[PDB]
């Protein structure tokens, strides 16, 4: 990602639960790491965003990119699939 | 004078050292120069063995050659299957390489011959008994199962409350032998249908042998292939007929109860609140927390009756803590989390 799109939080509605789960588990250990490895608590090594079709996923995951300094490498599932063998 | 003839040593004595780095400098440029000449050699497969002298070696992306053994090497060594790296040129199979990797291998083959103390898995003290009493034995004293006649004592089921720790109690039984402890749940046996069998029924009991003692540990058989008369004779094959290593069938989900078809099975009860307390221990243990933590009452407000519930609940009470600097979880903290994981469950 090097437009860095532009979405705040306050854009997505209805989902406060999931945007906290979200950024505790995607965000929270990424800027932090010393302060869970203090607790010594695991943090989850993925987050699968699943639901009915337009909940906001990708909304979800647009608001991560732009407010996150981390290194967003998106991709899609269509794109890892080639025709050569082992290009996947 | 003797400081100057001193002096000129030093730098006579640098020289040497230097020439002798240089020196084995040079003896690296004549190995590699060596080195260039070597040919790469094609890698294929032994398919077959036509005669003392011929060979039947399918390379790894192209055709399949009918080709000899260099001279002076172990024609034993090339058994049906064994890599070998022909010759670029008169592919003429010139050694034998070890086979390593592939993607499917990477549960029905790894070893853990690890020691995970029962105090790991609480409030099982009397179903890891049953484990005991139905592992052991076989293992140690096949001599008084064959004196009395009866060799197989496989099968074996611990149905009971989804994930409350039937991994575990493999595991914590896993204190002598146990190594491999493969894992294949509900997949790669039957596959509804016969789907897999030998290479996905053989292969397990294959590692299952050459190697020290394994649990096949066939786990939630109630997801198999997502058939009924496949997996009876799926359960009356050759299986037991050989039972390699002492290897029992260890399958825990939810007329073939009979010996034959399934051994002892054991219901896992519901973590008991006393037993609850034991897991809350165990768990909550590695976690840093605070002289005051008292793991005592919240059992009595904790009843998830799941085991996995005890672990988030130690977990979410550090995210409760991720939120301020506390480094340790305060038993208010603790029962935060219980009112919550406790009521969250219910939906
Ligand atoms: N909770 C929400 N808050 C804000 N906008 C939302 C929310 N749910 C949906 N939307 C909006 O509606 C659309 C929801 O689809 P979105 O682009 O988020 O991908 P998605 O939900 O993962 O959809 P799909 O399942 O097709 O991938 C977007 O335009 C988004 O802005
Ligand atoms: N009684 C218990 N003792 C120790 N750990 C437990 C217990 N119950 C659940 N767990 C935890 O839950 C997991 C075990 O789940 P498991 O029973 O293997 O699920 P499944 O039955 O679906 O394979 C482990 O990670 C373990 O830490
Ligand atoms: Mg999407």
């Amino acid at each position: 990602v090097d437009e860095r799109p532009t979405e705040q939080y306050s854009d997505i509605g209805g989902l406060d639960k999931q945007i906290q789960e979200l950024v505790e588990a995607i965000v929270l250990p990424m800027n932090h790491k010393e302060k869970f490895e203090n607790l010594g608590i695991q943090p989850p090594k993925g987050v699968l965003m699943y639901g009915p079709p337009g909940t906001g996923k990708t909304l979800l995951a647009r608001a991560c990119a732009a407010q996150t300094k981390a290194t967003f490498l998106k991709l899609a599932g269509p794109q890892l699939v080639q025709m050569f063998i082992g290009d996947g | 004078k003797l400081l100057e003839h001193k002096e000129i040593d030093g730098r006579l004595k640098e020289l040497r050292e230097q020439l002798k780095e240089l020196t084995k400098q040079y003896e690296k440029s004549e190995n590699d120069l060596k080195a260039l000449q070597s040919v790469g050699q094609i890698v294929g497969e032994v398919l077959k063995q036509l005669t003392e002298e011929k060979f039947i070696v399918k390379a790894t992306n192209g055709p399949r050659y009918v080709v000899g053994c260099r001279r002076q090497l172990d024609k034993s060594k090339l058994k049906p299957g064994t890599r070998v790296a022909l010759d670029m040129t008169t592919l003429t199979i010139m050694r034998y390489l070890p086979r390593e990797v592939d993607p499917l291998v990477y549960n029905m083959s790894h070893e853990d011959p690890g020691n995970v103390s029962y105090s790991e898995i609480g409030g099982l003290s009397e179903q890891i008994r049953e484990l005991r009493e139905v592992i052991e034995l076989p293992l140690t004293n096949p001599e008084l199962f064959q004196r009395v006649g009866i060799i197989p004592p496989k099968g074996c089921l611990l149905y009971g409350p989804p994930g409350t720790g039937k991994t575990l109690l493999a595991r914590a039984v896993a204190s002598q032998l146990d190594c491999n402890f493969l894992k294949v749940v509900s997949s790669s046996i039957v596959d509804k249908y016969i789907g897999e069998s030998a290479r996905l029924i053989r292969e397990m009991f294959n590692y299952a042998r050459d190697h020290q003692p394994c649990i096949i540990f066939m786990d939630e058989i109630d997801a198999i292939g997502g058939i009924q008369r496949t997996l009876m004779e799926l359960l009356n094959q050759m299986d037991g007929f050989d039972t390699l290593h002492r290897v029992k069938m260890i399958m825990a989900t939810n007329a073939l109860l009979r010996p034959g078809r399934l051994d002892r099975k054991i219901h896992i009860d519901l973590p008991n609140e006393q037993a609850r307390l034991d897991i809350l221990k165990i768990h909550a243990g590695p976690i840093t927390k605070h002289g005051e933590i008292d793991y005592e009452a919240i059992v009595k407000l904790s009843d998830g009756f799941n085991g996995a519930d005890l672990r988030n609940v130690c977990t979410e009470a550090g995210m409760f803590a991720i939120r301020a600097d506390h480094d340790f979880v305060v038993q208010e903290d603790f029962m935060k989390a219980v009112r919550k994981v406790a009521d969250s469950k219910k939906l």
